[PDB]
């Protein structure tokens, strides 16, 4: 229980945290090309 | 009285037994759900997440829309 499923319940929570956190970055890293692109597109009103 | 004494020890030790199964027991269903629980918040907060990506999107294109028809 302790050494096994608890332990093993918690590395799993620990790996879907990571795995969330990945993803959350990569959409906010997406969020940021996107305002970048945004701001570039100021620069090509002109 | 020394029997009795003994006795009252394997009484404690057997509701010990007992209340030590059910703790165990509670403590892996309790962790099952708070993975469950986990799961099904992560998942929401990326669906979350997109729709916010889609917004965005949404407020570029008509940003663009308005420059354009201006």
């Amino acid at each position: 229980l302790i050494s096994g499923k608890i332990n093993k319940l918690n590395d799993e929570i620990k790996q879907l945290q990571k795995d969330f956190e990945v993803e959350v970055k990569e959409i906010e890293i997406e969020y940021s090309l996107l305002s970048g692109h945004i701001n570039k597109y100021m620069n090509e009103m002109l | 009285i020394e029997i009795e004494k003994m006795e009252k020890k394997i009484n404690d030790s057997n509701l010990l037994m007992k209340t030590k199964i059910s703790d165990a027991e509670e403590l892996v269903t309790s962790t099952e759900l708070k993975l469950e629980e986990l799961k099904v918040d992560l998942n929401r907060k990326r669906y979350k997440l997109h729709q916010q990506v889609i917004h965005v999107i949404d407020i570029t294109s008509k940003f663009k829309i308005n420059i354009q028809s201006s």
